[PDB]
């Protein structure tokens, strides 16, 4: 996370860490926890296998507070583009249910195509790079400003307003960066969007999958 | 070498080896007691001071009394392009000077400027893979080329293994191409992955840089 | 034994926001055309960019990042490799770029 601070322990429950194993390499995400046994997530965090770590602070030790679960499905919206990063979600369906304690319990979701209006102050978080070229091991935060959609629509040039946020200032220089992509965007205690891209400089704003917009086919999968 | 022969031990002397912790990655060849020649983008982006120049080595991976060990000292490239592979040549100062003998000996380059025609009979030499997927050699590779000039450019001295799929590869960079007893060519790029058959490989024009060259070593 | 190159795609000009790394060996020199079909690879996983897309776009590179400062540009639809091997170990990072 570019440009915020760190994070006070386990005031954030909900945060998922994700092992991503792909073919020929690795990849590191964020998610959250929205059931006692599903973790959303951005689509393009998908991989064959996931290790979820709910409960963590600092993923790179292992504390007691943490939970291991590997993800019993991982399941891409049926109309994701990978090409766009068009309908960015995911589901996970974990293998088993979380504990639930004051370190590990799921989010609140928004009601169907709740709104967003600009200038609403949210909060993003995740195990990310901090800069091109220094990263974190324990979770980091920070603050940012909603946008309207012509600012995303001028950058990107397949942001598409009816299902994807548009997040950051053009001034302040805060964002969500490399290994954020799954992480929620929170805006009072509910996880209004879905990290997924930007430009790769870091320099917002930056695209969100809009959660709100997707409601039906989550509580659909989530059976 | 894809496609080519042990070469007989030590036939090559002024045959040099470039190393980065013990691994071989490029060619070199011995223009002066004290100055190998290779290729300019064999030493780009690589850390010099942990490069070791191996001189009069046959049999990499095996101990041979016969080695000599220096390393770079100084570079000095004559305008290398890596964004079209132009001016693809390096020289690089050893920290000493090697002792002439029957396993090392100094090169001899051709005249400034002459340019070899089509069809000329040449040998490309170096420990590359044996073949693309293959892996590296362990023992020097010589093989029997022939000059073209049709899918080249002035830029370059071009080779092609005619009618067999064979040619230079990778770990060969910065080795010599030897026509008539001269160095006319440091190994720089192939077409299309090693071996094609198709497309020959190609050789930075070392008949072109003899005044360049020479102002160095003096 | 192993070691973990990280790399980052950008395709018509965005880039997802994830922590992506290739597997490469430890202390082990290896081609450029090695490291091609490991960037042709992750384009196809990541955002569906196949052969067919690289020959049509704009322009199509990537970039090795070294660890000590210097880097080497590379022109996807070129075709054309430098026969050197450079070491595995003294790669900072991949970044790939389409159009």
């Amino acid at each position: 996370i570019i440009g915020g601070r760190e994070s006070r322990p386990h005031s954030r429950p909900y945060m998922a860490y994700l092992q991503i194993q792909s073919p020929a390499g690795q990849s590191r995400c964020g998610g959250f926890l929205v059931r006692e046994d599903f973790v959303l997530t951005a689509a393009h965090c998908w991989g064959s296998n996931i290790n979820v770590t709910l409960g963590a602070h600092n993923i790179q030790r292992r504390e007691n507070t943490q939970q291991h679960i590997t993800a019993r499905r991982a399941i891409r919206h049926p109309q994701y583009n990978q090409r766009t990063i068009q309908n960015d979600i995911m589901l996970l369906q974990l293998s088993r249910r979380v504990r639930r304690n004051r370190n590990v319990n799921p989010v609140a979701l928004p009601r169907a195509q709740e709104g967003l209006r600009p200038g609403t102050l949210c909060t993003v978080a995740g195990w990310g790079r901090v800069s091109m070229r220094r990263g974190t091991d324990t979770l980091r935060e920070v603050q940012l400003r909603v946008q309207r959609d012509r600012q995303c629509l001028r950058i990107f040039g397949s942001y598409d307003p009816r299902r994807q946020i548009c997040v950051g200032d053009r001034r302040e220089r805060k964002a969500a960066f490399k290994g954020d992509s799954g992480g929620p965007l929170l805006c009072n205690n509910v996880a209004h969007g879905i990290v997924s891209y930007g430009k790769s400089s870091g320099v917002p704003p930056e695209v969100f999958t809009r959660v709100s917009s997707f409601l039906p086919w989550i509580r659909t999968t989530m059976r | 070498i894809v496609g080519g022969r042990r070469a007989r031990p030590h036939a090559w002397p002024f045959m040099v080896s470039l190393q980065l912790r013990g691994g071989h990655f490029c060619g070199a060849t011995l223009i002066a007691p004290n100055f190998v020649m290779s290729a300019a983008h064999c030493v780009a982006n690589v850390n010099v001071r942990a490069v070791r120049v191996v001189l009069g080595a046959h049999n990499l991976s095996r101990r041979e009394p016969t080695r000599q060990v220096f390393a770079v000292q100084r570079i000095f490239e004559n305008g290398y392009d890596p964004v079209n592979l132009l001016n693809d040549i390096v020289i690089l100062q050893l920290n000493g000077s090697a002792t002439i003998n029957a396993n090392v000996q100094v090169a001899q380059l051709p005249a400034q400027g002459r340019r070899l025609g089509n069809g000329v009979q040449c040998l490309a030499m170096g420990w590359g893979l044996l073949g693309r997927n293959r892996g590296i050699a362990s023992v020097l590779q010589e093989l029997n080329v022939t000059v073209v000039t049709s899918l080249c450019r002035r830029s370059n001295v071009c080779t092609l293994v005619r009618g067999r799929q064979a040619g230079v590869c990778f770990g060969d960079s910065g080795s010599p191409l030897v026509c008539n007893g001269l160095i006319h060519g440091i190994a720089s790029f192939v077409r299309g992955g090693c071996a094609s058959g198709l497309y020959p490989d190609a050789f930075a024009p070392v008949a072109q840089f003899v005044n360049w060259i020479d102002s160095i070593i003096q | 034994s192993t070691i973990q190159i990280p790399y980052t795609i950008t395709v018509n000009g965005t880039s997802q926001n994830i922590l992506s790394s290739l597997t490469f060996n430890k202390n082990q020199n290896i081609s450029y055309k090695d490291i091609e079909n490991k960037v042709k690879s992750v384009l196809y996983f990541n955002r569906g960019i196949s052969d067919i897309d690289l020959r049509l776009s704009k322009q199509a590179e990537y970039t090795v990042h070294f660890k000590n400062g210097t880097k080497r540009v590379i022109d996807l639809k070129s075709g054309i490799y430098t026969a050197d091997l450079i070491n595995t170990s003294d790669i900072k990072a991949i970044s790939v770029n389409v159009d």
